[PDB]
């Protein structure tokens, strides 16, 4: 189970690090 | 949609793409 | 006698080098 | 004989300015100000200065270019180019503190 | 034909997005269904060493060599 | 060998101090058209 | 080893040595999201 | 919020050169810079704490942050035994907590801030002309590192011990009260060649020539520091040098491989500030415990001296064999039968501990020895161990790391003389320095 | 100005000589001429050492019987190892001989002599006008050459193990190289021969590519290459193409020295040894289990026990 | 208190992802912290706060 | 019979050389 | 080894003369 953790936490990490630049391009943001 | 640089990359690419399913699963057979 | 022959051949090529150094020729 | 200084020299030993320039412009200065234009010897001076007439001695001690001298931007400029090396007000300051 | 066209085409992204996978699947399946091993005769991990021959198989013939290859093979 | 040793050191020494001096008298690089 | 009062967090912990790497490929994606100007 | 290739002149790949002139920027990218060395620090420490087993000798998992702790003398017994392991899991994550800090500051400083902080802040300001606050700022900064040699020095000296490795019956922690602070041991070591059986100052042996010296160079750093505050660089300093960002770099950039390069070589052959019951044995140690041993188990089945001993080319007795050539080697184990002579016999024939015996065993084993594919034993090796000595990864990872910071010396260092020069974008095309020049016959 | 230190001062700098000098050349110049006076010397004449150290000396002089191709400077003996050994440190200068001074002398004086020489390629860099960084450029086989004569021995604690100044001791170096490290099965050295041809290749083809250009056209090139492959858009300007032709080589070379310097603390190359096993546990031979093989015949043959 | 402990942790990493996410979001849109200055002051402070509880938390097991 | 090989080759060498370097620099 | 030697002396001697001879007729 605790891969299945890691899997998951590496998802959101991924997820979460172009996530920010995605939504500033999405607004009016300064990039 | 015939044209010879559409043949090209097909012909490439079809083997490709199955080489490199065949691969993956290939990995994952226990040994 | 081959060590003289050697000898002879390394002198002979570092005399080639120095030549080429400091007696080019000028362009054209 | 500053008019003819060649653009873009680079001295022998990195000089990047011919050796007669910085004394014949510390000599032009001088002239200068015995001409009584003070404002342009300072400007005549800085430029010397940028050239790299690094000797300091003469400038603050000769009797000749005293004239321009009483100009405070004289000092000024060769504060900025000659820095105190030790800040005697300020170490003296913070004693007191 | 400029490629942006064709990438922002709604036909090519659909034709893509369903034989991709069907070819992916295909491989997936030749190789895990055991048919790739018996096209193409590579030993599964546990008959490299038939009861009859405990070493490395070795051919010595140039003409007969299918029947040889058989007795090896198996 | 005692005489070869000093002798290895003045030699040594007297190119360390003329490369160092040598570009102690460099003087420092600045653009004149800046 | 790690402490019993956190030992079910263990996974996360060994996901985060492998942070700072990716900081980079950040900056990266983020000159592509700018366009490279 | 970037700037334009055309605004600039610089193209994305060389982005951050757009930060010189501006100062609010260069600091949020310091900080969360900062703040990403701790973060890595505390990440590392708490994955190492998470895959630890006390039971087995560190040196044996790979690892390379506890040993630091552990000689800093953390839940570390006699023999290297490992007591508690509490305070590495505090160690990081105060590390990580204080990571988020700085990253959280530098992120605030280089997205939203003053982008040059003269205008408003003129103590925090600077110019790269300028020498005044450079040498402020290099003054500061040289108080801070003196306070941080002299935090290392209170806390070896009170407030705990560090890990002496060479304390009598093994290694333990012990406290200092007498550390060498005479002048003429402390620059000895700097002074001493750096070649074989002297070694420069990776032939440090005693925990109190450490402290010494540690005490020394603080003091020194303080007075520095306090002296570059109030004083402006001397004329010739300002005749010699190039007073620019990049020529700091540059400095830098040199000090900073250099000093990489010093330490690989420390972290390979020095034992003292590192030991082996924690990093594991060096290579001469290796080597030297594998003819101990083999001279033990031959004494004690048979039961100078032709059995694995010889002559050293200065007269001394060393081990024999292929090991002749670590013959400078020392260590806690093996000191006690050392007599002022190399070896004497009489030492082996009667003096020995059972506990340099399992040593020596224990390192004759783990080797030095491994293989990027984490297989230990030679190259050649039939069967698969999984073993490489960390003393290894630190050598090897930190001699790239100096030489490619040398390289980025010497590049940093050309281009900031050639700037200043002015000549840097190119040649003139109208007046070439090489056409002033007579032709070269 | 007629001082004796300003006059030779501009002798020193002056781009009047027909081979620039400059500061770096005071002492690049004078140990690269002991270097090379001591290596001819010791090559042409000079008695057997005891690389090994145990009394069974190998000839490597041309005078004493062996030919070009075999003639070498044997490196320091085995008992001295890292000990600094000048002349006034040995007992005798036939002592001296015999351990094998003369490779010490002559690595450390061809170091410093190759450090200098960067230096002045700077200098003059600088001087000309031109940009500065050829030096670094120049790094790379200046840092192959540091990892192979001084950092590699440093590694293994002794001098015996330096490249041997010869073209079969070369051989011999590099065979035991393979047999103890491997060498070849290394990332490192991958890239440093991916390196190599890659430098190869774009001489030849950026050679080929301007020659046949040149008629009386760069469009015409760009035009042939884009077409002979499929990249039509490739090394636009003139620049990006010699950047990029600078670029590969000095990376590879760099990798490669770094590899050899890695090795130099015993991390060898990768072992794929049983890394293929059937079912129940057998072993099935692979590739790198023959080179395993010819690893150990080397390993096992270089080691003279007795 | 080893379950006050777990649910004062999972709560950390819920707030830490909220502020790493939002962080970048507010500063680098134009206007919009000099306008949501208390927001994130309180996020932060709440953040420190409930690190300190952990903190004591631990120290009292 | 070594030195006289040796002062043959070096007297037919180094003159003769020494003569065709002069007149290739007159040319 | 005399059979060497002579091969070595025309492979000096006989090109390297063939070339002396041109560059001397071109100037
Ligand atoms: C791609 C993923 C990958 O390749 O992942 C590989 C590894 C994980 O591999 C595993 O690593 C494990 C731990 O190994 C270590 O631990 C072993 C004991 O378990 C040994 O004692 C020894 O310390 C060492 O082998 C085991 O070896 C496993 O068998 C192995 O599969 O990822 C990691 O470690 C992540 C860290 C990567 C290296 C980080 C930079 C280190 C810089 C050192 C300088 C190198 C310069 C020279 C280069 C040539
Ligand atoms: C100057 C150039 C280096 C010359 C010296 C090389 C050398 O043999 O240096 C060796 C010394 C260490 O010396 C060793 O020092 C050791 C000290 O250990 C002894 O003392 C220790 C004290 O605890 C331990 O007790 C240990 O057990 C005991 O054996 C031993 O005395 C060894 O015999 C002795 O060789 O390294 C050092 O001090 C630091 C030297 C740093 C430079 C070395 C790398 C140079 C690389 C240049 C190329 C880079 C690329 C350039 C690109 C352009
Ligand atoms: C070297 C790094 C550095 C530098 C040069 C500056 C400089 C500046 N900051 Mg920044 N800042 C930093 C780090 C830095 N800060 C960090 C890490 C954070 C996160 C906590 C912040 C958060 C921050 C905010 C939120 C603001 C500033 C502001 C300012 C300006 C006013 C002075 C100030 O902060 O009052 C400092 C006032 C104090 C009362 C603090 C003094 C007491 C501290 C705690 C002493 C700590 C020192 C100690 C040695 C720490 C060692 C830590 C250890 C790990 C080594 C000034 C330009 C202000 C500004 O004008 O914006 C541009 C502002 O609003 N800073
Ligand atoms: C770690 C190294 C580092 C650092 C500190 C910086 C820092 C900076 N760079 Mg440089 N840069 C880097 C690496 C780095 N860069 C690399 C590797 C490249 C090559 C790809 C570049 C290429 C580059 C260019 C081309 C330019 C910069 C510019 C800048 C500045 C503005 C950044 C910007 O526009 O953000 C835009 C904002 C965002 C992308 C959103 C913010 C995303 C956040 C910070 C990350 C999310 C995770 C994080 C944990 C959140 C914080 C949470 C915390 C509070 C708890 C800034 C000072 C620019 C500049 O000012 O030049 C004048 C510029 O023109 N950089
Ligand atoms: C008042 C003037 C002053 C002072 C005191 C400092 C102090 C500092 N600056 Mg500098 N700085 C200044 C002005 C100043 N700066 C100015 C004017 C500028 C230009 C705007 C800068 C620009 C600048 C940059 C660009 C950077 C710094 C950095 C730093 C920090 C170094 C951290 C580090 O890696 O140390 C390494 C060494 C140590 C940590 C050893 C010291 C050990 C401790 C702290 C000493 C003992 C005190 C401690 C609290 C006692 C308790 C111990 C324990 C119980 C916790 C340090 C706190 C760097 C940094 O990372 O800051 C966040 C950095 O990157 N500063
Ligand atoms: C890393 C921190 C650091 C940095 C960057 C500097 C940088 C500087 N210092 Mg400071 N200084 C520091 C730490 C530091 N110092 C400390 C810790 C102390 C206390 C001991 C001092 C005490 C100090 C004084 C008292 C003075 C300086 C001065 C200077 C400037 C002159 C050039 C120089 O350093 O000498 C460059 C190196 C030399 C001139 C060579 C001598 C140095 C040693 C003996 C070299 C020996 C080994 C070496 C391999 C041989 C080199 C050969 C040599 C002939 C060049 C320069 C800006 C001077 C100045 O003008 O500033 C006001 C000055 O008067 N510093
Ligand atoms: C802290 C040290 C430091 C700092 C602050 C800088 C800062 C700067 N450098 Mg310098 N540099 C350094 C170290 C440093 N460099 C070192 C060590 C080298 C030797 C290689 C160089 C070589 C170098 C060159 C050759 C150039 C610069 C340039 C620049 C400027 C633009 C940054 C850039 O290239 O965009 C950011 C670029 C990238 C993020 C691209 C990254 C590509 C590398 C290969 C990624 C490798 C990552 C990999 C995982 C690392 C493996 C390490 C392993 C071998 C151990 C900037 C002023 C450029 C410039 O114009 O200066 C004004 C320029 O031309 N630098
Ligand atoms: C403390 C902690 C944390 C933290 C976090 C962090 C710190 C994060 C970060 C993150 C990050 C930092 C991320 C990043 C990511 C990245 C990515 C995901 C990338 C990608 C990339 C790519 C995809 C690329 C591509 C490319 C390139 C390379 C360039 C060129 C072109 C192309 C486009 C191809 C959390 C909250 C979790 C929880 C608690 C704990
Ligand atoms: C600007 C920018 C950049 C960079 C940046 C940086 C570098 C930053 C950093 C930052 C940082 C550096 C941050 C940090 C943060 C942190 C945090 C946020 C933390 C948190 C924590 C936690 C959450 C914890 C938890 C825990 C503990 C305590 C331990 C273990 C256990 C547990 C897990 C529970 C770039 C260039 C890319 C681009 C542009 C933008
Ligand atoms: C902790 C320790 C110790 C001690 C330490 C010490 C005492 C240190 C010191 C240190 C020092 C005391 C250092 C110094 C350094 C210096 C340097 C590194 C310098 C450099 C310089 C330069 C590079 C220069 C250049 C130049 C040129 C060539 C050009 C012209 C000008 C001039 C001259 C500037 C002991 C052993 C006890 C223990 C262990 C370790
Ligand atoms: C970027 C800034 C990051 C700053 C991070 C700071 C890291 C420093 C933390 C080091 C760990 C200190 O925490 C630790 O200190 C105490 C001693 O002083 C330890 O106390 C213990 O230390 C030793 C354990 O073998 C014993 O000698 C002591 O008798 C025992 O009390 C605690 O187990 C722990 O609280
Ligand atoms: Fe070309």
């Amino acid at each position: 189970i605790e891969l299945a953790l890691t899997l998951v936490s590496l998802v959101l990490v991924v997820s979460a690090g172009p996530l920010v630049v995605v939504l500033l391009s999405a607004r009016g943001g300064n990039l | 949609i015939f044209t010879v640089r559409w043949l090209a990359i097909h012909g490439i690419a079809v083997p490709t793409i199955f080489f490199l399913g065949a691969i993956t699963a290939m990995q994952f057979i226990q040994r | 006698m081959e060590a003289l022959v050697y000898t002879f051949l390394l002198v002979g090529t570092l005399g080639i080098i120095f030549f080429s150094i400091f007696f080019r020729d000028p362009p054209r | 004989i500053i008019a003819m200084e060649p653009r873009n020299f680079v001295g022998d030993n990195f000089s990047r300015n011919t050796p007669i320039y910085k004394v014949t412009q510390y000599n032009i200065a001088c002239c200068y100000s015995m001409l009584d234009q003070v404002e342009e010897a300072i400007k005549s001076l800085d430029a010397a200065m940028l050239s790299g007439f690094d000797n300091y001695d003469q400038i603050r001690r000769d009797k000749n270019l005293s004239k321009a001298r009483a100009n405070p931007k004289f000092q000024a400029v060769l504060d900025k180019y000659d820095e105190p090396v030790v800040n005697w007000n300020a170490v003296k300051a913070t004693f007191g503190a | 034909r400029p490629f942006s066209d064709i990438l922002t085409s709604i036909r090519y992204w659909v034709i893509h997005s369903i034989t991709v996978p069907a070819l992916f699947i295909a491989g997936w399946l030749f190789v895990s269904t055991g048919l790739a091993y018996d096209v193409f005769g590579t030993p599964r991990p546990n008959e490299y060493f038939t009861e009859d021959r405990q070493e490395a198989p070795l051919i010595t013939d140039r003409f007969n060599a299918l029947e040889q290859v058989k007795k090896l093979s198996g | 060998m005692l005489t070869l040793k000093i002798f290895v050191y003045t030699v040594v020494t007297f190119f360390v101090c003329l490369f160092i001096f040598g570009f102690l008298s460099n003087d420092p690089a600045r653009n004149p058209g800046k | 080893k790690l402490p019993e009062a956190y030992a079910p967090f263990a996974p996360i912990v060994d996901v985060l040595p492998v942070i700072p790497v990716f900081f980079i490929l950040l900056a990266f994606v983020w000159q592509a999201a700018v366009s490279f100007r | 919020g970037g700037r334009d290739q055309e605004t600039t002149g610089f193209a994305w790949w060389s982005g951050n050169a757009r930060l010189i002139n501006l100062s609010g920027k260069l600091l949020g990218a310091h900080v969360a810079h900062a703040g990403l060395i701790v973060f890595w620090a505390g990440a590392m420490n708490l994955f190492e704490v998470s895959h630890f087993v006390p039971e087995k000798p560190m040196y044996e998992q790979g690892l390379i942050l506890l040993p630091h702790i552990a000689t800093l003398g953390y839940g570390v017994g006699p023999g290297g035994e490992i007591i508690d392991t509490f305070p590495y899991f505090v160690s990081g994550v105060l590390h990580l907590i204080s990571s988020a800090v700085l990253g959280f500051g530098g992120v605030y400083h280089s997205l939203i801030g003053p982008e040059t902080l003269e205008e408003s802040y003129p103590f925090f300001g600077y110019v790269w002309k300028d020498k005044n606050k450079m040498t402020n700022i290099l003054g500061y900064h040289l108080i801070m590192l003196g306070l941080g040699a002299w935090l290392l020095v209170w806390k070896a000296m009170y407030f705990g011990g560090v890990y002496d490795t060479w304390a009598p019956g093994g290694g333990d922690v012990r406290v200092i009260t007498n550390p060498t602070t005479n002048a003429a041991v402390i620059f000895g070591y700097l002074v001493k060649s750096p070649f074989g059986g002297d070694g420069w100052i990776c032939s440090v042996d005693n925990m109190e020539d450490i402290i010494g010296g540690h005490i020394w160079i603080g003091t020194l750093e303080i007075l520095g520091g306090i002296w570059h505050i109030y004083t402006t660089p001397w004329p010739w300093a300002r005749r010699a040098f190039v007073w620019s960002g990049e020529a700091y770099l540059s400095y830098s950039l040199g000090a900073i491989g250099v000093m990489g390069f010093i330490a690989c070589c420390m972290s390979w052959f020095n034992n003292t500030a590192y030991p082996s019951e924690f990093y594991g044995p060096t290579g001469p140690e290796a080597s030297q415990s594998q003819a101990f041993t083999f001279l033990v188990r031959d004494q004690r089945l048979g039961a100078g001296l032709g059995k694995y001993l010889m002559r050293s080319p200065t007269g001394e007795i060393i081990f024999g064999g292929e090991t002749m050539r670590f013959w400078d080697f020392r260590g806690p184990w093996l000191e006690p039968l050392r007599g002022p002579n190399g070896l004497d016999l009489n030492k082996l024939k009667n003096d020995i501990q059972p506990w340099q015996e399992r040593r020596a065993a224990e390192y004759m084993t783990h080797a030095p020895l491994g293989s990027l594919n984490s297989v230990g034993g030679v190259a050649t090796e039939i069967n698969a161990v999984n073993f490489v000595s960390p003393r290894s990864w630190l050598a090897c990872s930190h001699f790239c790391l100096g030489f490619f910071f040398f390289i980025g010396h010497l590049w940093h260092a050309g281009r900031a003389r050639a700037a200043a020069a002015g000549f840097e974008k190119g040649i003139d095309r109208f007046d070439e320095p090489v056409l002033s020049m007579r032709p070269l016959d | 100005n007629s001082s004796l230190w300003a006059r030779f001062c501009e002798w020193i700098t002056s781009t009047e000589n027909r081979l620039y000098i400059g500061w770096f050349g005071v002492i690049m110049i004078p140990c690269l001429l002991t270097a090379t006076s001591v290596f001819i010397i010791a090559f042409i004449a000079a008695p057997p050492v005891d690389i090994d150290g145990i009394r069974e000396p190998v000839s490597g002089s041309l005078l004493y019987g062996n030919n070009i191709i075999t003639g070498a400077v044997i490196p320091t003996s085995n008992a001295i190892g890292l000990h600094f050994y000048p002349i006034w440190e040995a007992a005798s200068l036939d002592e001296w001989l015999y351990n094998g001074g003369p490779y010490q002398l002559i690595v450390c004086h061809f170091l410093l002599g190759v450090y200098c020489y960067m230096g002045r390629e700077w200098e003059l860099s600088f001087r000309l006008g031109m940009r500065p960084w050829i030096a670094v450029a120049y790094s790379a086989p200046v840092a192959a050459a540091s990892a192979v004569f001084l950092v590699y021995p440093i590694g293994q604690g002794s001098f015996s193990d330096g490249m041997p100044l010869g073209i079969s001791g070369t051989f011999n170096f590099m065979i035991v190289f393979q047999a103890e490290h491997n060498i070849l099965m290394h990332p490192f050295h991958m890239l440093g021969v991916a390196g190599v041809f890659g430098g190869s290749l774009f001489s030849a083809m950026h050679g080929s590519l301007v020659t046949s250009s040149l008629i009386r056209n760069i469009v015409a090139a760009h035009g042939y290459f884009g077409r002979l492959i499929f990249q039509y858009a490739s090394f636009n300007n003139s620049r990006s193409l010699h950047f990029f032709l600078a670029a590969w080589p000095v990376i590879g070379i760099w990798f490669t020295a770094l590899g050899l310097s890695t090795m130099a603390f015993n991390l060898n190359g990768f072992n794929f040894n049983q890394s293929v096993v059937d079912s129940q546990g057998r072993v099935l031979n692979t590739w790198a289990d023959i080179i395993n093989r010819a690893n150990l015949g080397m390993e096992v043959m270089h080691e003279r026990n007795a | 208190m080893t379950s006050i402990l777990q649910v004062a942790l999972l709560a950390l990493i819920f707030v830490s992802f909220a502020l790493v996410v939002g962080v970048p979001v507010v500063f680098a849109t134009p206007n919009g912290w000099t306008d949501n200055k208390g927001a994130v002051f309180s996020g932060l402070s709440l953040w420190l706060l409930l690190v300190f509880v952990v903190g004591i938390l631990n120290s009292f097991v | 019979n070594i030195y006289g090989l040796t002062a043959t080759a070096l007297f037919i060498i180094i003159p003769t050389s020494f003569l065709l370097i002069l007149y290739v620099k007159t040319a």
